[PDB]
C-alpha cells in the first residue's frame, strides 16, 4: 500500500497541449520575410488533469510580446466583442492549478491544470500581439490562443473514503453505503471512477477477479484521488477489475454493442457483429465495389470499424484517404478519438470511436477493388 | 672556426626568415653560413639556383618529398623527427624573369628542448652553404599541450580491428601553445588545422575581446566528426575532400586571435609525412572552448580525435554582457524595375525569364537607428542581422550608412604597387603559383602563398585590411573595410566576390543624397550604395557576409560600437548558359558552351548568352548593345582577321532584335563578364540566316552570333503539355512513394507532352524514392536537376532553391549513386511531427540533350514533382536535448552546461518515440536506437531487431541545422525490455530511458494543439 501521488510514475513531458509562441521556437511571431501569416492554436478537449504550457518571452530585453491580458492565466479574456479581463475563477473551473513559472531565464512558462468538473463548456482566449514591431515596413504576427474545455459527456462516479469532504459533485457512494464490505460498480461505457483513498496497492487497478483485465490505458493516480478510464469497447460481460480491507469490484454493463462497418469477414467465428456483412471475394475481381458509411448524429458517440481480410491500406484509422492521405483528427477536427487494435487469425478488424460534435464535413476512405468510404456530415 | 665561415644573419621581415642565395649580393656563392635565429612560428624559406648538389640531395618528384636534415648526432634524419612535430616541409621550383632555381620551405614548432637543423650545400666535393637553423627552447613543460598519435599511449599505428580511436583530451588555459601530430599515412583533418577545426562548444567571455567580435556562427553549426560521417556516403568516392565536404568546416580560431600557423588548402603529401598542426591561445583568455582535430587514414578508416576542451569549466565566472541588444533587419524584395517596368510591375500585380531577377535591398543606410546607440541607456550597444537568400540571375543592392564626400584613402593601392619586377613563379607538385617580393629588403613569403590558397589575398593585403580598419578615424565603419562588394566575407574569409561568385556584374543604381537621379558608379563607403548582379550559372550554394556599423565615438571601442551583419546566401541554380569564354583557351570555372578563334553562338529564345572579355580591350566598347550586322558570305570563315570588322556596320541590337536586353557596364576597372538576355521570340522578317551580329575581342578573337534556320525550325513544334494525374506510385502498406519518370525525360522516343507535373500528398513517416538518371548514359548527356543539391534544398514558390530544414525541420534525405546502371535514388522520409503544411517541387530536365537518329532530331522533356506535406499534429513523446525541437518533442531543454539529465518515457504499441541530440555530442552507444543499451540485461549492447523483430527505425546524423534525430515505432510486439541512450559531452551528460511495455501506454491528453495559419 502506498500514497497515490507518485503512483502515476515520474515520466516528464506529459503536457501535451503546448501553444508555443517564442523567438527560439518555430512558431515565432517575429516579422519575417519567409512567412507573413498569423498563427492559431485551437483546442477542444475533455480535460482530465492534464496541463497547458505557454512558452512566451518576457517583456525584458525590449518589450517583445504584448500579452493580452498581462496576467494571462490569472485573468483571461471572454469573446472579442466584450474583451474584458475577467478573473480565472469566474468561468466555472473547479480545482485548477495555475503556475507562473518565470524562474527559467528565457520565458514566462504559464501553465494551467484543469479538472473536468464543469457544468458547461468553458472557452477562453489569450492574445499574443507583436504588431508594434515594424522591421523593413513588415509588421509582426499575432496569436489568439483559444482553449475550449468541454464537459465530460458520460456520467462520473465519485465515492467517499477520505476524511475531508469536497462536494464539487453529487455524492453517490460512501463508507456507509459500502454494503457487505464489497462494492459492486456497474459502469456503462467509458466512465471514470474516483475513490478518494490515500493508500492503495502498488499493482492494483491492473488485473481482474473473474477473468482477464477490464482496463484501459488512462489510469490517473492523483495526489488525493484515484481515477481509471473505462475502455470504450469490450468483448463480453465476463471480465471485471478490482483493487483494495475495503474491496471495490468494477465490472462493465456490456449490452449488445453495435458498430457500423462494411465487414467483409470470411471467418464466421467473429466476436464483432457489424451492421453490413457483404463479402469481398464472392464477387469477381474486376468490379469497383464501393462501401458508403454516412454518419449524421447531433451528438456523436459512435464506433465505426471494418472486418475485411487481407491487406488494409492505409493504416486505418490513423491515416485515411483524402476525398493522398491525411490524418483523421485533421479532418474531423475533434480530439478524444479512441482506436482499438485487433490481431485475429485471418480477418483484419479495425475500429475507432468518436465522441463529441464535429464542426465541418469529412468523407474519408479506406481501401481493402474493395473501397470503404466513411462520410460524416457537419449538420 | 668562426673566422673561416662567412656568417650572415637571416633576413627577418613580417615574422618570416629568408635565406635568399639566388638574387641577393650579400648571400653569394663566391667564397656561406646563413644562421636563422628561429623564434616561435617563424617560416624558414630558402632560395637557391638550379644546381653541384645538396647534401640532403632531393630530386624533384611527386613521391619524393622526404626532406632530410642533420641532427646533433651527425645522422641524416628526417626533419619530422629532428624537430618534434615540424610542419610544412616542401620543395618548390621557382623562376624569376627567366632565371630558374629551387627552394626549401618549412616552419618552426614549439619545442621544449634545444635542437639545430643543418642544411649543407655542396658542389661537384666541397662545402658551399651551411643553413644553420638554431631553434632554441621556447615553451615550458606546463605551457605545452600535446597529443601525439604516433607513439605513447595514443598510438594508432598498432591499432587493432576492434578498437580504432585513441581519443585524447588535454586542457588549455590562457597563454598556452598546443598542437597535434599525425602518423604516416594519416592526414590532418580537416585541411589546415587549427585554422580549420571541428568545433563542439564555445562560450564567449566579454572581457576577452580587444576588438568587436566579427565571427559568423552560421546556423549555430558546430562541426561533425569523421566517425559519424562515413556511415552515410557513397562507396568509391571516399577520399579526404569528400569527408571534409560532409563534415563541416569552422574557422573560429582566426577570429578569436589564436596564432594559427599552418599550410592552408595546400598541405603536404600525407602518405609520406607526419602532418602536424599548432595554435597559440591569446594571453587574455577567460573563455570556454571545445573543438577537435583528427589524424585520419582514408584507406583503413582509422581515426584519432584530439578533443580539446579548455581549462575553465565554471559557467558562473563568465561575464555574459548585458550591453548587447540583438535586433532584426529583414531585407526587402521588390519586383524587377528597369525605369519603365516599375510602373508595369505596379499595374499588373495590382490586377493579379523576367520574373527570375528579383531585386533586393538590405537598407542599413535608411535603418541606421538599428545601429545607432539609444539615448535611453548610453552603455547599450546594438547588433543587427540581415539574412538574404537569393537564386541565380538575380540583382542585389546593399545600402550602408556613410559620411558625405568620404574619401577612401589610396594607401591600399600604394601598398599594392603590383609591377613586373617582383614576378616570381613558384611550382610544386606540377602546380604553379605567382608571388611577389616586398620591396624593402628583398623579402617574400610562402605563407603568402598559403594565405592566397586559404584567404584568397596576400599577406600585405591582409595586414593593410587590418590596419585600415584599426586606424578608422571616421564614424561609420565596415567589414571588410576596403573595396566593399568587390570583397566579401564568406565562411569567415575575406575574398573577392567575382572570383568566388564567378560572373558577377556590378550594376548601377541611383545614389541617395543626390538630386541628379542618375545611376552612376556606386560604392558602399563612398555613396552608401552598391549593386551587383548574380551570374546565371552558380556551381554550389554559397553564403557571404558584410558588416556596416556605426560608433558614436570616432574609434572602434566596442563599448558603444554597433554592428550590422548582412548574410547573403546564393543558391546554386543549374541550367545551360551559352557564350564564349576567352580564359579557358589561354582552377578557373567556365560557365559557357564554348562552341569552338571564330566563335559561333546560336541565338535561342528565352536564354542568356555571355562573353568573358576584358571591359575595354574589345573593339566595340558597347559590343552587346552594338552589332557587326554582316552577312556570312561577306566574312571568310577560314582566312580572316579582326581588322576587316573595322570596315563593318554598327547598328544597335535594340533595332534588329526585338527587346534583347544587353547587360554590359564596362566602365569599371574590374569587369570581366558581359551578358545578353535573348528575347522570347525571333522573327525572320528582320533576320537572315547569313546575316549575323558579330563582335571581336582584343583584336585577335571573334564572336559570331548567327542564327541557324533549322535551329529556328526546331522551336516550332510545341503544341501540347498537360499535367499527369498521380502517376507517382504509392506502396501504401509500406507507405513508400516510388517515382519512375525516367522514360518521360528520355529523349530516345517521341513524347507528346514536353512538361508534366506529378502531385504527391504525403504524411509523416512516409518514404519517397525517386529514380533519376545522370550524365553518363545514353540520351542523357545534358541532364540537370532543379535544385542541384537535392539532399538539402527544395524549390519554394516553384523557382527559389531554399533549405528544406527551414520548412520541414528534420527531413531524412539520402541520395544513392547506383553505378551498376548509373542512376540515382532519392530517399526522403518525413519526421513524425510536421508543424505546418509544406509545398515544394523537384524538377528534372533533359531538354538540352539531343537525339539525331535517322536524320530526325528529338529533344527531351521536363518532369517536375509536386510535394505536399500535411499537418502532422501527432506529437513525439521523446526526450529532446536541443531546445529548438520543442515543436517535435514534449520534454524540451536548452542545452545548458552541467546538465546531467535523465528523461524517462514508457512506450507501447503503435506509438512514435525517439530523441534529438546535438550532432557534435559523443553518442553512446554508436548508432543509437539500432544497438540499444538494454537495461533489463543490465545496460549492455543488444540489437533492436534481435529484441524486437517488428520495429521501425530511422536516424539522421546531421541535417543543415546541425542536429541528430532518431525515431523508433513499435508495431505488434509483446515482449518486455528497457533501453537507454547517453549523449555524453565534455561539459554535460544526458540520458534517455524508454521502457517497452505492451499493455501500458502513457496517459494521453487525447488531442493535439492545432497550429493553423490564416491570411
Amino acid at each position: 500500500f502506498c500514497k497515490p501521488s507518485s503512483l502515476n510514475s515520474e515520466i516528464s513531458g506529459f503536457i501535451g497541449y503546448k501553444c508555443n509562441f517564442s523567438n527560439e521556437g518555430v512558431h515565432n511571431l517575429k516579422p519575417d520575410m519567409r512567412e507573413r501569416r498569423s498563427i492559431f492554436c485551437t483546442i477542444h478537449s475533455y480535460f482530465i488533469y492534464d496541463k497547458i504550457r505557454l512558452i512566451i518571452p518576457k517583456k525584458s530585453s525590449s518589450p517583445e510580446f504584448k500579452i493580452l491580458p498581462e496576467k494571462c492565466f490569472q485573468k483571461v479574456y471572454t469573446d472579442y466583442e466584450n474583451r474584458v479581463e475577467t478573473d480565472i475563477s469566474e468561468l466555472g473551473l473547479i480545482e485548477y492549478e495555475i503556475e507562473e513559472n518565470d524562474t527559467n531565464p528565457n520565458y514566462n512558462e504559464r501553465t494551467i491544470t484543469i479538472s473536468p468538473f464543469s457544468p458547461k463548456d468553458i472557452e477562453f482566449f489569450c492574445f499574443c500581439d507583436n504588431t508594434e514591431k515594424v522591421i523593413s515596413s513588415i509588421e509582426g504576427r499575432s496569436a489568439m490562443v483559444h482553449v475550449r474545455v468541454l464537459k465530460y459527456p458520460h456520467n462520473i462516479l465519485f465515492t467517499n473514503l477520505t476524511n475531508d469532504l469536497f462536494t464539487y459533485l453529487p455524492k453517490t457512494y460512501n463508507e456507509s453505503n459500502f454494503v457487505s464490505n464489497v462494492l459492486e460498480v456497474e459502469l456503462n461505457d467509458g466512465e471514470l471512477f474516483v475513490l478518494a483513498c490515500e493508500l492503495i496497492n502498488k499493482k492494483c487497478f491492473q488485473e481482474g477477479k473473474e477473468k482477464a483485465l477490464y482496463k484501459s490505458n488512462k489510469i490517473i493516480y492523483h495526489k488525493n484521488l484515484t481515477i481509471f478510464k473505462a475502455p470504450f469497447y469490450v468483448t463480453s460481460k465476463d471480465v471485471n477489475t478490482e483493487c483494495t480491507n475495503y474491496k471495490i469490484v468494477l465490472k462493465p454493463k456490456y449490452e449488445k454493442k453495435v458498430i457500423h462497418g462494411c465487414n467483409f469477414s470470411s471467418n464466421v467465428s467473429s466476436k464483432h457483429t457489424f451492421t453490413d456483412s457483404l463479402d469481398i471475394s464472392l464477387v469477381d475481381d474486376s468490379a469497383h465495389i464501393s462501401c458508403n458509411v454516412h454518419l449524421s448524429e447531433p451528438k456523436y458517440n459512435h464506433l465505426v470499424g471494418l472486418n475485411c481480410p487481407g491487406d488494409i491500406i492505409p493504416d486505418c484509422f490513423f491515416q485515411v484517404y483524402q476525398p493522398n492521405i491525411v490524418y483523421l483528427d485533421s479532418q474531423i477536427n475533434i480530439g478524444d478519438i479512441e482506436y482499438y487494435e485487433d490481431a485475429e487469425g485471418d480477418d483484419k478488424i479495425k475500429l475507432f470511436g468518436i465522441v463529441g460534435s464535429i464542426p465541418k464535413t469529412t468523407s474519408f476512405t479506406c481501401i481493402c477493388s474493395a473501397y470503404m468510404t466513411v462520410t460524416i456530415d457537419s449538420a | 672556426e668562426e673566422e673561416d665561415f662567412k656568417t650572415a644573419q637571416g633576413i627577418k621581415h613580417n615574422n618570416v626568415h629568408l635565406c635568399n642565395f639566388f638574387d641577393n649580393p650579400e648571400l653569394t656563392f663566391d667564397n656561406v653560413l646563413c644562421k636563422i635565429d628561429a623564434e616561435l612560428f617563424s617560416e624558414v624559406i630558402i632560395q637557391l639556383p638550379i644546381f653541384f648538389s645538396l647534401k640532403p640531395s632531393l630530386v624533384f618528384d611527386d613521391n619524393n618529398n622526404d626532406i632530410k636534415v642533420i641532427g646533433k648526432e651527425k645522422n641524416e634524419v628526417s626533419i619530422s623527427l629532428a624537430l618534434k612535430g615540424v610542419y610544412g616541409n616542401r620543395i618548390f621550383t621557382f623562376d624569376k624573369n627567366g632565371k630558374k632555381g629551387e627552394g626549401i620551405s618549412f616552419f618552426i614548432p614549439p619545442i621544449k628542448q634545444d635542437t639545430d637543423l643543418k642544411f649543407i650545400i655542396n658542389e661537384t666535393i666541397k662545402q658551399r652553404g651551411l643553413i644553420y637553423i638554431f631553434v632554441r627552447k621556447n615553451v615550458s613543460e606546463n605551457s605545452f599541450k600535446l597529443c601525439d598519435f604516433t607513439t605513447g599511449s595514443t598510438s594508432l599505428m598498432e591499432l587493432n580491428s576492434q578498437v580504432k580511436e585513441k581519443k585524447c583530451t588535454v586542457k588549455i588555459k590562457k597563454g598556452d601553445i598546443f598542437g597535434l601530430k599525425c602518423p604516416k599515412g594519416f592526414a590532418i583533418f580537416p585541411q589546415a588545422c587549427f585554422s580549420n577545426v571541428l568545433l563542439e562548444y564555445y562560450k564567449s567571455d566579454y572581457e576577452d575581446s580587444e576588438h568587436i567580435n566579427y565571427y559568423i556562427h552560421k546556423d549555430k553549426k558546430y562541426n561533425l566528426k569523421p566517425k559519424d560521417v562515413i556511415e552515410l556516403m557513397d562507396e568509391n568516392f571516399r577520399e579526404l575532400q569528400n569527408i571534409q565536404q560532409y563534415t563541416g568546416i569552422s574557422n573560429i580560431t582566426d577570429v578569436l586571435h589564436f596564432k594559427n600557423f599552418n599550410l592552408g588548402n595546400l598541405p603536404l603529401n600525407f602518405k609520406n609525412h607526419y602532418s602536424t598542426a599548432y595554435a597559440k591561445v591569446p594571453d587574455t583568455f577567460n573563455s570556454i572552448i571545445n573543438f577537435s582535430c583528427n589524424c585520419y587514414n582514408p584507406e583503413k578508416h582509422v581515426y584519432g580525435t584530439m578533443q580539446v576542451e579548455s581549462d575553465n569549466r565554471n559557467f558562473d565566472n563568465i561575464k555574459k554582457n548585458e550591453n548587447v541588444i540583438k535586433n532584426f533587419l529583414l531585407p526587402n524584395i521588390e519586383k524587377y524595375a528597369l525605369l519603365l517596368d516599375d510602373e508595369e510591375r505596379q499595374k499588373k500585380i495590382k490586377q493579379q525569364i523576367l520574373y527570375d531577377s528579383n531585386e533586393h535591398i538590405c537598407d542599413y543606410e535608411k535603418n541606421e537607428s538599428l545601429i545607432s546607440t539609444l539615448p535611453n541607456d548610453t552603455k547599450k550597444i546594438q547588433k543587427s542581422i540581415c539574412k538574404i537568400n537569393a537564386k541565380a540571375l538575380d540583382v542585389v543592392t546593399i545600402k550602408c550608412p556613410h559620411t558625405k564626400n568620404f574619401t577612401p584613402k589610396d594607401y591600399f593601392p600604394n601598398s599594392s604597387l603590383i609591377t613586373n619586377d617582383k614576378k616570381i613563379v613558384i611550382t610544386f607538385d606540377k602546380k604553379n603559383f605567382v608571388t611577389y617580393i616586398d620591396p624593402t629588403k628583398k623579402t617574400f613569403s610562402l605563407k603568402d602563398i598559403y594565405i592566397q590558397s586559404f584567404y584568397g589575398v596576400s599577406l600585405d593585403h591582409l595586414n593593410q585590411i587590418k590596419k585600415i580598419h584599426e586606424e578608422w578615424d571616421d564614424v561609420h565603419l565596415f567589414y571588410p573595410p576596403h573595396n566593399v562588394l568587390h570583397n566579401v566575407v564568406l565562411n569567415n574569409h575575406i575574398v573577392n566576390l567575382s572570383s568566388a561568385l564567378e560572373g558577377v556584374l556590378f550594376m548601377k543604381s541611383k545614389v541617395t543624397g543626390d538630386e541628379t537621379a542618375t545611376k552612376k558608379n556606386t560604392t558602399l563607403p563612398t555613396d552608401g550604395v552598391s549593386s551587383i548582379l548574380i551570374p546565371p550559372y552558380v556551381k554550389e550554394d554559397i553564403t557571404f557576409h558584410l558588416f556596416c556599423g556605426k560608433s558614436t565615438t570616432k574609434k572602434p571601442n566596442k563599448k558603444n560600437t554597433s554592428l550590422a551583419l548582412i548574410h547573403i546566401h546564393i543558391s546554386s541554380n543549374r541550367n545551360i548558359i551559352h557564350g564564349c569564354d576567352f580564359l579557358y583557351l589561354e582552377n578557373s570555372y567556365s560557365i559557357f558552351t564554348h562552341n569552338k578563334l571564330i566563335c559561333d553562338i546560336s541565338l535561342i529564345p528565352k536564354t542568356v548568352i555571355g562573353i568573358k572579355c576584358p571591359n575595354k580591350k574589345l573593339n566595340p566598347q558597347t559590343c552587346f548593345d552594338e552589332v557587326y550586322y554582316v552577312k556570312q558570305e561577306d566574312v571568310p570563315s577560314k582566312t580572316i582577321t579582326a581588322d576587316k570588322y573595322n570596315t563593318f556596320s554598327k547598328d544597335k541590337i535594340g533595332n534588329i532584335l526585338k527587346n534583347a536586353i544587353s547587360i554590359n557596364n564596362p566602365d569599371e576597372k574590374d569587369n570581366t563578364y558581359t551578358y545578353l538576355i535573348l528575347p522570347e521570340k525571333f522573327e525572320e522578317e528582320l533576320i537572315d540566316t547569313k546575316k549575323v551580329l558579330a563582335c571581336t575581342c582584343d583584336n585577335k578573337y571573334i564572336i559570331h552570333m548567327k542564327i541557324e534556320k533549322s535551329t529556328m525550325d526546331k522551336i516550332k513544334i510545341d503544341e501540347k503539355k498537360t499535367i499527369g494525374k498521380d502517376i507517382c506510385k504509392y506502396d501504401v502498406t509500406t507507405k513508400v512513394a516510388t517515382c519512375e519518370i525516367i522514360d518521360t525525360i528520355d529523349s530516345s522516343v517521341l513524347k507528346e507532352h514536353h512538361t508534366v507535373h506529378y502531385s504527391i500528398t504525403l504524411s509523416r513517416w512516409d518514404k519517397l524514392i525517386i529514380k533519376y538518371p545522370t550524365n553518363e548514359k545514353t540520351h542523357f548527356e545534358n541532364f540537370f536537376v532543379n535544385p542541384f543539391n537535392l539532399k538539402d534544398k527544395v524549390l519554394y514558390n516553384y523557382n527559389k532553391p531554399i533549405n528544406i530544414e527551414h520548412i520541414l525541420p528534420g527531413a531524412i534525405t539520402t541520395d544513392i549513386y547506383d553505378t551498376r546502371t548509373k542512376i540515382k535514388q532519392y530517399i526522403l522520409r518525413i519526421p513524425p511531427y510536421v508543424h505546418k503544411d509544406i509545398h515544394f517541387s523537384l524538377e528534372f530536365n533533359n531538354s538540352l540533350s539531343l537525339t539525331k537518329q535517322n536524320q530526325n532530331i528529338i529533344y527531351g522533356n521536363v518532369a517536375k514533382i509536386f510535394i505536399h506535406i500535411n499537418q502532422g499534429y501527432k506529437e513525439i513523446h521523446g526526450c529532446d536535448f536541443t531546445g529548438k525541437y520543442s515543436h517535435l518533442f514534449t520534454y524540451s531543454k536548452k542545452p545548458l552546461p552541467n546538465d546531467d539529465d535523465i528523461c524517462n518515457v514508457t512506450i507501447g504499441n503503435n506509438t512514435f518515440s525517439g530523441f534529438a541530440c546535438l550532432s557534435h555530442f559523443e553518442l553512446k552507444p554508436n548508432n543509437c536506437f539500432s544497438s540499444v543499451y538494454d537495461y533489463n540485461e543490465a545496460n549492455k549492447v543488444k540489437k533492436l531487431f534481435d529484441l524486437s523483430t517488428k520495429v521501425e527505425l530511422d536516424h539522421i546524423k546531421q541535417n543543415t541545422s546541425g542536429y541528430t534525430l532518431s525515431y523508433i515505432i513499435f508495431n505488434k510486439e509483446s515482449t518486455k525490455l528497457k533501453f537507454s541512450c547517453t549523449c555524453s559531452s565534455n561539459y554535460s551528460n544526458y540520458t534517455i530511458r524508454i521502457t517497452f511495455d505492451p499493455n501500458y501506454i502513457i496517459p494521453e491528453p487525447q488531442s493535439r494543439a492545432i497550429i493553423k495559419y490564416v491570411d
